[PDB]
DNA sequence: GCATGCATGCGCATGCATGCATGCAGCATGCATGCATGCATGCGCATGCATGC
């Protein structure tokens, strides 16, 4: 006959009795962990339930150990993910425990529909009860009583998003299983035979869309009978309805007319992202793929623009799009749904102190010698260069911001170039504090220019509105800047970080955008003296090119020249040598510390926020006053990258609070100001020799 | 229903199949790779028209003049043989000779549609590699069911057939709702792409022809744009041309594509593939027993370009080129370069052309550009496009496609601050970054570079040091591992022997230089050694703390290509480690050019 | 494609086949005679309900209410199964009870759409086996190749398909020419008959029903009009009743009729069916045994209609008839009668109807008629009808359905000259010869004759010659082999008797004498002997040249009539020759039936 | 034997199922065209860069 019928080894009835003795049974090594969530959710403290697959395959493992027979919900929930979102749905429904806390006027208009909702469904139920019993005409009363009444669905009384998450390597590893749900892959190796399944994709994001309401079910309302009418939508269009459907307005001649009701609706956030291969991934001599992801629900907004993420998700189809000409059979158009996100590298604003930060760390600071121990494990392959490594340490660390009032507003935030001859390592120094920053941007010279910096305007293909999409400097807010070359850029380029240098913003007036963006990032630029080697003969500002005050806006300043010198030579040589004959640094005494437990630190220390004393501010105002005295007779001999200013004494300040911030302490002590100053005096030590 | 025809000619396959034993033992080999490693093997294999036609004269013209009713026959005979021979169905691709059959998009007209034809171009767009739906699986809630639809189109198939269009199924027979199982259904994936006549043969100053293809399944991604292909399939026409109904309009025809099913890329000078021969156990042999020899290093020296007279180091700078050394990468993710850098200045009439043109031959990939004939997006691939999809994104340049091979650049003095900025970047960090509007990404640009440069007096000078010589940036210098001058000195005795040597050209062999080189780049990968370390230590020393005048200053960089020096000449040597040795090869040649 | 659902009814029919062995070894040994015998058996086998209802009830019911989706699996189940047990596809039928599902052309209603049915009624009127197209062969000249094609229509299959018009094929794909092998094509013959409600089961005074039903291949000539017919098959409908298009017309419904499967005639009182029985080992053997004691003619004559008194001569007669003598056909075409006729004339209350209705009763093949009752064309089937095809033809009357039987004929002296003219010719030359326009035709009607009538004085009168008590024509009584006159003289012990005999009744078997009689007429041929020769002769020359007024007068008649009565008295005897001893008995018969 | 009445066959009117065409009118449908949309194109201006003086 059409459509015939085949025979598969998948039972639904099996699997829903085990997800509901799952649901009601597991216990993790205090009452059942998902009993729990679900007696917050009914009491209206959560949105999202999170279904983890080594739970189950603990459950099935369990199970197994000790007899009993079980199925392979992992296989099944792996190969069919998106057809148990309903099981789970509706195993759930089943359960929910009631609430425990009344509803009071600081409650949501959803749960306030909600439960609307459900008395008006038992009222129904129990009038309907009471009139056919009327009639002289239990489980039978039931039956036709359910049988002959309307009600409002299960998915219109629902409030909570169900999410599932992969299987973890650790895990497989352990059970002696293979995790397919938690192999890294590219968008080159997702093929049509991966259509279906639950997968996680290895990316760098590249666009995101807004957020926006997405309609699911319509909502209608009949003034005639009264009815409240449903339309389900699927697509990316529909069409409204017009005339009633309710039973009454069907049976009668005349019926009434439809209209919209926005808040009984069903809505979803919705959102759309773009992600792209990694270098590593492209083959040689290709270019890199991007690929489509779908963000609902509760998951929104935890994806920004330059992000290397890890996104698990089930691949589904969609209609074809392309010209009609080109169309040969049932084409089909790919992306992917979002179910779950991590980020390779966590962000500072997410801290939170608990157990297992908190051992790490103590062990940490009880280790001693915080300072020159993180100083020394910036790039520990790069030899010497400590002085420079401790002023990158406290660039990452940072300043203090200051709210004066009346509107003003003073930076926190440190600025350092590096200038020096050829051959010493600047880019390797750049790339490694790039990479090491949670939001480090790096930048060439020529390579990007105009609206590569900034932004540029540009339309929405999701939405239909225009936009503005940043450049470097925008991606690199409240992050690190690295620029090198910084000496062959434009002049208006070198503006544009000028003014952003001077206060945090960037301000554009040109044909369609008259705006101001924010660009809250700190600056690390490297530069090559005029002539390629420095020449003693000339002065400083002769021998460079950028502006002075270009140059003494940067709160340090750093020159490094290539001098032979026969003994030095040779434990360079040695420990280059060692670098390339093993893969590791040379030194057995130090063990240095990776970047994880490095940020932890970091993004545990910006949480302080030391203040300044009267003794301290005297220190200060004297050596202001000092250096300020014989700075000027060095400028006036021509031999001064420039004269001492109140920037100076700003800088002082900011490099003395973070300092005290790095030593986890509400008060600033003399010596931090005493090496902040030995930082600044050593600063242009290698121009005296 | 079944058909004599087709019967009979499926027997004739079989006995072909039968009395030639290469491609029953090539299907073994493909059911046993994949039941012993279960990655899989597609069930396709090659044939030889040349067999074909010395076995049955008959059955060649038939594949060769009709193939759609010669070649379904012989895909079930392979079909049956390897369900047979066994503890999808298969499918069959062709080489050899193709007569008159061997044609260009030029030359293809409508007295050929049909038939099998073999065309030779270049890949100009490609399309997005798409999911084909096939095979449709639905589920019944009220009855605990399983339905299955099935699909099919016009492309699929050679012979013509009657239309079947199924709808997609939304409810039961019995008026029940359906629920679809996209893990179940089943998809294929399917690209069009487009070839057009080569530039090197197309007529100068007319515009060129071009030609559709359609690849599916398992060829769906075997090519990118620019390369040069040589594609084998059927040439079909489909539809009707405006016949049907009324259709006033007349000017349009039949539309007209290939059925690909064999694809090849081929090898070309200043192109983006890579050349690959296959190594036989003969050449091994042969190869391994002339490593044991010690003066193996003179003597591939001295093959390189043997037209030439003399530049005996230079010979020896570009076969260490060509070698390699070793790229090192930390857990930390740091990247320390292996790769090295060749400049030549000298005098106008010093063959430096002549060499570059040489190692652009003979390079497995290399690219060459001139001065000023390439400037700004050209070099790093800072162009940017867009279909009509939207999306927009690069597309390739010089260096890009250059990746893990050899640039040669031609009047080098003559480029330009803009550029020279630009291949910094690709000189010491091996990447290319963009940042225009909606763009912000990295691309991989691992190569090595060979240039060449006049002095700027038009003669070297002697009577002046190299810096007025040259004249050119000292960080640009420092860059570039190797750097030589060269001038012509009249000498009687020098005259008269490269005019005997001229005269004599005017009245190793390379593909073995070749082969060797795939076998010592691909295959060995030697180690450093404390003594080696001990060698460049003292001599980088010596160097940096002697007084002599030098044509280039020295950094860390020497020591670097010290480094690379010695591993290279490891490699030539096919040994595991670097060796005191090699060390000194390395810093008598550095010597030698420095000094 | 394959569906999970007809392959589970498949091997749970295959199931029902293994569990129950005797339709495996059915189906073997019709393979073996058609092997064997090469007329051709058929491949079709019979089932019963009551099994499958004992095995699976689930499975019977879907049988029955709903055949179409389960009757083709039991069909592929029983094809497997033949062409597995083997060294065209199988049928089946189906017996056993039907419960609801036994109906009649009035009580079958639309509730019983598309269920499995068994009705029972009379054939009408059969159609003109006509044989159907199904595969066509063609052959080519220009080429030399054979082509074929295909064609079903809408009634061969239980399930619903979607059309597919093919049309004659007069040319070649290429435009060749084609010449069509008749002897080589593919046809299969095809009926249309029509059933209608028992005559003797339908209320009186009212309209009766009747149902269509076609049959196909094999069941195709198996019944003749004015028959007893049980037919079960599958009660459907076909076409669209004016539903598509416009079809304003809203009187018609949907056409309906019935797939035939299986088709039973039945036998009836005074119908054309002759009565069989299967005979049993065991009724062999007691046949058998019984035939070896002395008295077994007594006893059987005896056994006949208990009830009545006496008329033992009478009884023996009526056994002699029923048992039948030998008819006998020479090289030159000469025929010589075989059959025996009985005439009896008595008083009105001597039980003439009694025994005349057993014999009706008990008789395989009897006809039942009154004087009156039928005249003319009635008995002789000189009617002469015609069907729409334009030609005329002849429908059997009372004598022609009566081939090979007997007729009773009650209130015999009622009749006319006219038809006593005609059943002159049944009597003696046992054929019937009918010239009408356009008809001339002559009939076999060899049947056999029981006739009663009444004295002309209403009582039997000694006092007159036998003449004026009959009255009827001597060339007439000289057809009849037997004459018998019963009178009813009172006596006090006579009529005390028969009053205890007639009590008793008013507060050996027939089937076994049935099947006695089918054995014996059916096997044994006895042949003349010199020792009956010699005896006949003597009786007959006694008889012709004695001076004893008789009933009756003599001919050479009487003589044939004493040879066919020791025959058919050998026949009881179920010995292969006459003897002494019937000849005797038969003479003695006569004898006492003249005196 | 002789006269009548009933059945029976012959002849004369007529209605009635099949099967076909023809003029006609109705109804789906292709076809003219009316349009917004998104895209690529060239088309000058501002200007950073290289060159000559
Ligand atoms: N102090 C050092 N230790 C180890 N390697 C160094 C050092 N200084 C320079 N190098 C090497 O020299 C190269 C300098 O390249 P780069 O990082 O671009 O610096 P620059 O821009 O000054 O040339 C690097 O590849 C690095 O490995
Ligand atoms: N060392 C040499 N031995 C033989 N021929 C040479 C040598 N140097 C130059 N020539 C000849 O002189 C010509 C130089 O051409 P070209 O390579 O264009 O000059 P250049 O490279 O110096 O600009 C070549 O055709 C080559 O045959
Ligand atoms: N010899 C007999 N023995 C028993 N019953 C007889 C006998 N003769 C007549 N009868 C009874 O008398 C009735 C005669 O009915 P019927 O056969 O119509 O009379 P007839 O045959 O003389 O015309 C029957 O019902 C039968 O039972
Ligand atoms: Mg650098
Ligand atoms: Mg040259
Ligand atoms: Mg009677
Ligand atoms: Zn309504």
């Amino acid at each position: 006959a059409a459509l015939p019928s085949i025979q598969l080894p998948v039972d639904y009835n099996n699997l829903f009795n085990e997800i509901t003795d799952f649901l009601v049974t597991f216990k993790q090594d205090k009452g059942p962990k998902y009993m729990a969530m679900l007696q917050k959710v009914a009491n209206r403290e959560l949105n999202s339930v999170i279904i983890d697959l080594d739970d189950i395959l603990q459950y099935q493992n369990e199970k197994f150990l000790q007899g009993t027979q079980a199925d392979d919900l992992v296989s099944a929930i792996q190969q069919n993910a998106n057809h148990f979102t309903e099981l789970f749905c509706r195993a759930i429904d089943n359960n929910m425990p009631l609430p425990t806390k009344e509803i009071d006027y600081k409650d949501d208009v959803l749960d306030v529909i909600l439960n609307q909702r459900r008395l008006r469904n038992e009222r129904m139920l129990s009038d309907r009860t009471n009139e056919i019993r009327s009639e002289n005409l239990n489980d039978a009363l039931r039956e036709v009583v359910e049988d002959e009444t309307e009600l409002f669905p299960p998915n219109l009384t629902r409030r909570y998003f169900l999410y599932f998450k992969p299987l973890s390597q650790n895990c497989a590893r352990r059970y002696r299983k293979k995790a397919i749900s938690s192999k890294p892959l590219s968008v080159r190796q997702i093929k049509g035979d991966f259509l279906g399944q639950l997968i996680t994709v290895r990316g760098i994001i590249t666009r995101v869309s807004d957020v926006k309401p997405a309609v699911e079910v319509i909502a209608y309302t009949c003034d005639q009978c009264g009815y409240e009418v449903f339309q389900e939508v699927n697509s990316r269009t529909f069409t409204p309805l017009s005339e009633c459907t309710s039973e009454e307005c069907s049976q009668n001649q005349t019926k009434g007319q439809l209209f919209m009701s926005t808040r009984a609706s069903k809505f979803s956030a919705f959102q759309e992202c773009k992600i792209q291969e990694l270098s590593q991934q492209v083959p040689v001599g290709h270019i890199p793929r991007s690929l489509n992801i779908h963000v609902n629900g509760t998951l929104v907004r935890s994806l920004s623009p330059g992000d290397i993420v890890d996104v698990t998700g089930i691949f589904l189809p969609a209609p074809y799009t392309g010209f009609k000409a080109l169309k040969a059979g049932l084409l089909t158009e790919t992306y992917l749904e979002a179910q779950f996100v991590r980020q390779h590298k966590k962000k500072f604003a997410s801290f939170s102190l608990t157990s297992d930060v908190e051992e790490r760390v103590m062990e940490l600071i009880t280790s001693g010698d915080v300072y020159n121990r993180l100083a020394k494990s910036i790039a520990p392959e790069i030899y010497g260069n400590l002085d420079v490594k401790k002023a990158l340490l406290l660039l990452l660390v940072g300043g203090v911001d200051k709210r004066v009032g009346d509107g003003m507003k003073i930076r926190g935030d440190i600025n350092v170039c590096l200038m020096g001859d050829p051959g010493v390592a600047k880019s390797q120094l750049l790339k490694a504090i790039c990479k090491i920053s949670p939001r480090g941007v790096y930048t060439t010279g020529k390579g990007s220019s105009g609206v590569g910096l900034t932004a540029a305007v540009m339309k929405d293909p999701v939405t239909d509105e225009m936009i503005l999409e940043g450049g470097a400097l925008v991606l690199a807010d409240n992050g690190i800047c690295c620029i090198d070359e910084f000496d062959k850029m434009d002049e208006s380029d070198r503006t544009a970080i000028h003014e952003v240098m001077e206060q945090q913003t960037i301000s554009i007036s040109k044909a369609g955008i008259n705006t101001t963006l924010n660009a809250r990032t700190s600056i690390l630029a490297a530069a090559n003296p005029l002539y390629g080697r420095y020449n003693p003969r000339l002065s400083p500002l002769d021998n460079i090119n950028l502006p002075a005050a270009l140059l003494s806006r940067f709160d340090i300043l750093f020159l490094m020249l290539d001098i032979p010198s026969r003994d030095d030579d040779e434990k360079l040589a040695e420990h280059v040598t060692y670098v390339h004959m093993h893969n590791k640094q040379p030194d057995l005494d130090f063990t240095p510390v990776e970047p994880s437990k490095m940020r932890e630190y970091i993004a545990y220390a910006k949480t302080k926020r030391p203040v300044m004393s009267e003794a301290v501010n005297d220190y200060v105002v004297q050596a202001y006053i000092r250096l300020r005295q014989d700075s000027k007779r060095e400028m006036d001999s021509k031999f001064s990258f420039g004269q001492a200013t109140p920037r100076t004494l700003l800088g002082i300040i900011r490099l003395s609070q973070a300092l005290a911030k790095l030593r986890l302490a509400d008060m600033v002590d003399i010596d931090d100001v005493e090496e902040a100053l030995r930082l600044v005096r050593v600063s242009k030590e290698s121009l005296y020799q | 229903a079944p058909d004599a025809v087709f019967g009979d000619r499926v027997r004739r396959f079989q006995e072909f199949l039968d009395t030639f034993t290469s491609y029953r033992d090539s299907v073994r080999s493909i059911q046993v790779y994949n039941s012993n490693n279960a990655n899989i093997l597609p069930h396709r294999i090659i044939i030889s028209l040349d067999d074909l036609r010395e076995f049955d004269r008959s059955f060649w013209s038939g594949i060769l003049v009709e193939p759609a009713y010669f070649i379904p026959p012989a895909e079930k005979a392979l079909t049956d043989l390897a369900d047979s021979m066994d503890d999808h169905p298969w499918k069959l691709s062709f080489k050899g000779s193709f007569g008159a059959h061997a044609l260009s998009p030029r030359t293809l007209t409508a007295q050929h549609l049909n038939k099998l034809v073999s065309v030779e171009g270049i890949v100009t767009k490609t399309s997005l590699v798409r999911p084909k739906l096939i095979r449709s699986v639905h589920y019944a809630a009220k009855t605990g069911r399983f339905h299955y639809r099935d699909y099919t189109d016009a492309t699929t198939t050679l012979t013509t057939r009657i239309p079947t269009p199924a709808i997609y199924p939304t409810e039961d027979t019995e008026g029940n709702k359906l629920t679809t199982e996209y893990g179940y259904s089943t998809f294929i994936d399917h690209q069009r792409i487009t070839v057009q006549e080569m530039p090197e043969m197309a007529p100068a100053g007319q515009l060129p022809r071009s030609i559709d293809v359609i690849l599916d399944d398992d060829l769906v991604d075997k090519t990118k744009p620019g390369d040069r292909v040589n594609v084998v399939g059927v040439f079909k026409s489909l539809g009707a041309g405006g016949m049907n109904q009324s259709n006033s309009n007349t000017l349009i025809g039949f539309k007209t594509l290939i059925l690909g099913n064999t694809v090849y890329p081929l090898h070309a000078r200043s192109t983006g593939v890579a050349a690959r021969q296959m190594l036989t156990d003969f050449d091994i042999r042969n190869i391994n027993k002339l490593s044991k020899k010690k003066d193996i290093f003179d003597i591939l020296s001295q093959s390189l370009a043997p037209s030439i007279y003399g530049h005996d180091h230079i010979k020896k700078a570009i076969l260490l080129m060509l070698m390699g050394g070793v790229e090192k990468n930390l857990e930390n993710g740091s990247h320390l370069r292996g790769d090295i850098n060749i400049l030549m200045v000298g005098d106008p009439s010093t063959a430096k052309s002549q060499l570059l043109r040489f190692v652009l031959n003979t390079a497995s990939l290399a690219i060459a550009t001139t001065g000023r004939g390439s400037s700004g997006v050209g070099l790093t691939a800072a162009v940017t496009t867009d279909r009509e999809t939207g999306e927009r994104r690069l597309e390739a340049g010089a260096m890009v496609l250059a990746d893990r091979g050899v640039v040669c650049i031609d009047e080098f003095d003559k480029m330009t601050d803009v550029d020279r900025v630009a291949i910094h970047e690709v000189m010491e960090q091996q990447t290319v970054t963009i940042a225009k509007a909606g763009i912000h990404t990295t691309l991989n640009a691992r190569c090595s570079v060979i240039a060449a440069a006049n002095p700027v007096f038009g003669q070297y000078d002697v009577n002046r040091d190299p810096h007025q010589n040259i004249a050119l940036p000292d960080s640009l210098l420092s860059r570039f591992d190797l750097l030589f001058v060269v001038t012509d000195d009249i000498n009687e005795i020098r005259d008269r022997s490269i005019s005997e040597h001229v005269l004599r050209t005017h009245r190793v062999t390379i593909p073995f230089l070749r082969k060797y080189v795939q076998y010592a780049k691909e295959r060995v990968i030697p180690q450093l050694t404390q003594e080696a370390i001990n060698v460049i230590v003292k001599n980088y020393t010596d160097l940096r703390n002697d007084d002599n005048t030098k044509k280039s200053p020295i950094t860390a960089r020497t020591l670097e290509t010290l480094i690379r020096l010695a591993t290279a000449h490891a490699k030539v040597r096919l040994s595991k480690t670097v060796n005191k040795v090699d060390a000194k090869v390395a810093a008598n040649l550095l010597r030698f050019a420095l000094l």
